[PDB]
């Protein structure tokens, strides 16, 4: 399962 | 900046002349991602031929299995024609069932 | 014995062609198991494997939705490695991204990854105590002190300790007829004359996996590293792997030369020899 939260550059 | 591919031209399992096998290119090692390839048989391209998900090693390098189900004889030839940013003619990579 | 899980993200811009296309690919050891592929008709994660099919469909709800926030996500970052590196938008660019986690046999976490790359060169990564980070360079720096005000290496770390290897577990037991079954490489030399003083000695490792293989030749006991011809490992196409490695030996000298294998699917290191 992948991790659920995005982080922008 | 941009990395030529490695090209392997194989089959599935070991060469036997009327017998149904896999006919294999492995292109890896290159960078940017997009590149062409064929699979020959005779020279010409052969049709519905099938390839693995985009997918990279640790070095960031990308790689891809394109394949097709065959049955080798003693006449026929067959080869792998590949095309990247990185080469400024198609590069052809002859079957050799010895390597 | 241990394992690994890892996810890959291909982000590809093409200016004039559309939007940049988002890929996922996620890997278990070295077996494929999910894709998604912005491309496509219906754009999902979909199973590659078996083993993962069972999964719920909250399973597969929440997986296609983590990557369509991706896709968008991706392609902000890509807008802005332009500007963090002055770059028009007439060029092409990629950003790649590869995340997971290794657990030893015990299942317990062993080390815990997340690395990205800009046009094939490493950008940011998270260290390996998973607090820290390392910018190549000053626009990765940038990211850097964006990602350590917004503490997102503590996220990252929870979700490696957690989930990550929660979950790997889970597959390593669904999955357990062919994650945990090594199979060991089938092997024979072969012998091919050059010319009349040297013949090539060609030691094959066939249908194996995982990859990871050992060939080398030895000359009366001694490694023939620097005289040795390795292909790069390759797969066969039914998730088996192949490699060969090739020595020109002196015509009459054969029986020198040794070929030795290692694979996990060997209980003992194995010792070859042309049979003519």
């Amino acid at each position: 399962e992948e991790f659920g939260r995005a982080f922008s550059f | 900046i941009q990395r030529t591919p490695k090209i392997q031209v194989y089959s599935r399992h070991p060469a036997e002349n009327g017998k149904s096998n896999f006919l294999n290119c492995y292109v890896s090692g290159f960078h940017p991602s997009d590149i062409e390839v064929d699979l020959l048989k005779n020279g010409e391209r052969i049709e519905k031929v099938e390839h693995s998900d985009l997918s990279f090693s640790k070095d960031w390098s990308f790689y891809l299995l394109y394949y097709t189900e065959f049955t080798p004889t003693e006449k026929d030839e067959y080869a792998c024609r590949v095309n990247h940013v990185t080469l400024s003619q198609p590069k052809i990579v002859k079957w050799d069932r010895d390597m | 014995g241990s394992h690994s899980m890892r996810y890959f993200y291909t982000a590809m811009s093409r200016p004039g062609r559309g939007e940049p296309r988002f890929i996922t690919v996620g890997y278990v050891d070295d077996t494929l198991f999910v894709r998604f592929d912005s491309d496509a008709t219906s754009p999902r994660k979909e199973p590659r494997a078996p083993w993962i099919e069972q999964e719920g469909p909250e399973y597969w709800d929440r997986e296609t939705q983590i990557s369509k926030t991706n896709t968008q996500t991706y392609r902000e970052n890509l807008r802005t490695a332009l500007r963090y590196y002055n770059q028009s938008e007439a060029g092409s660019h990629i950003i790649q991204r590869m995340y997971g986690c290794d657990v030893g046999p015990d299942g317990r976490l062993l080390r815990g990854y997340d690395q990205d790359a800009y046009d094939g060169k490493d950008y940011i990564a998270l260290n390996e105590d998973l607090s820290s980070w390392t910018a190549a360079d000053t626009a990765a720096q940038i990211t850097q002190r964006k990602w350590e005000a917004a503490r997102v290496a503590e996220q990252l770390r929870a979700y490696l300790e957690g989930l990550c290897v929660e979950s790997l577990r889970r597959y390593l037991e669904n999955g357990k007829e062919t994650l945990q079954r090594a199979d060991p490489p089938k092997t024979h030399v072969t012998h091919h004359p050059i010319s009349d003083h040297e013949v090539t000695l060609r030691c094959w490792a066939l249908g194996f996996y995982p990859a990871e293989i050992t060939l080398t030749w030895q000359r009366d006991g001694e490694d023939q590293t620097q005289d040795t011809e390795l292909v790069e490992t390759r797969p066969a196409g039914d998730r088996t792997f192949q490699k060969w490695a090739a020595v020109v030996v002196p015509s009459g000298e054969e029986q020198r030369y040794t070929c030795h294998v290692q694979h996990e699917g060997l209980p003992k290191p194995l010792t070859l020899r042309w049979e003519p």
